[PDB]
């Protein structure tokens, strides 16, 4: 059962809203911050939940993908850039650390090359269960790799100096192929924390 | 020389980092596979 609402002026005080929630055991909202910037698709990530997530979990385990760890790892992170966007917005950008500047681009990076897919596009209109199983991994292995080479004593900034190649490289696994070349984009990873091993012999020295 | 020495360094350190760290990701990973398979 798919039923839109269309409350007035996107309200949840609406009484559509309201009884919509009530009997639903899964909920997609939708937001009009990023509908009127003519970004791609808008969904708060304070806001959408669902109840069935938890079986779902249970069903990608079948594909032996990571639904639950990836989904709660990129919403905490999400949580925290949030958080770090309102302390940002309270002091400034030069009042926080090296790990939550990281927060904060890899809450970028999620934002233009993963959430956003154009439907429009001849790559991005549909996006496959491996694709964004992959792309989800891969960022993880990015963030993961990022990390732990800035508990290594390396800036951030110093850190994002040489890995604009791995970033161009996440931002361009939007358009990739058919169902073909999978193995081109998880070897692009590895590549990817190649590359991060690579930086790491630079910087010594 | 100099380059010769820090570089002959450089990759025996990379080397007693790359031991140290199979037998760690042995340890971690030994771990990790009894933990899933408990």
């Amino acid at each position: 059962i798919v039923a839109a609402v269309s409350p007035a002026g996107g309200d949840f005080s609406d009484p559509v809203t309201t009884a919509t929630l009530g009997i639903t055991q899964v909920f997609w909202g939708l937001d009009k911050k990023l509908a009127q910037r003519k970004h791609f698709p808008s969904i708060n990530t304070s806001v959408s939940y669902s109840k069935y997530t938890n079986v779902l979990n249970k069903f990608y385990d079948s594909n032996y993908p990571e639904f639950p760890v990836l989904r709660d790892r990129m919403k905490e992170i999400l949580s925290n850039a949030e958080e770090l966007e309102q302390v940002v917005q309270l002091v400034g950008k030069s009042a926080l650390s090296d790990s939550d500047k990281i927060t904060l681009d890899v809450a970028t990076l999620i934002k233009e090359d993963f959430l956003q897919q154009n439907g429009y596009s001849t790559y991005d209109a549909f996006c496959p269960i491996w694709k964004t199983f992959d792309m989800m991994r891969a960022f993880i292995s990015y963030h993961d790799e990022a990390q732990k080479a800035v508990a290594n004593g390396a800036n951030w900034s110093k850190l994002a100096d040489s890995t604009g190649d791995v970033k161009h490289a996440v931002s361009s696994s939007k358009f990739f192929e058919p169902s073909r070349g999978e193995k081109e984009v998880h070897g692009e990873f590895e590549k990817l924390l190649s590359t991060m091993q690579e930086r790491f012999a630079e910087s010594t020295d | 020389a100099f380059i010769r020495k820090e570089a002959e360094e450089k990759a025996k350190e990379i080397q007693l980092k790359a031991d140290q760290e199979y037998e760690i990701e042995k340890t971690n990973i030994v771990r990790n596979e009894t933990n899933n398979i408990d």
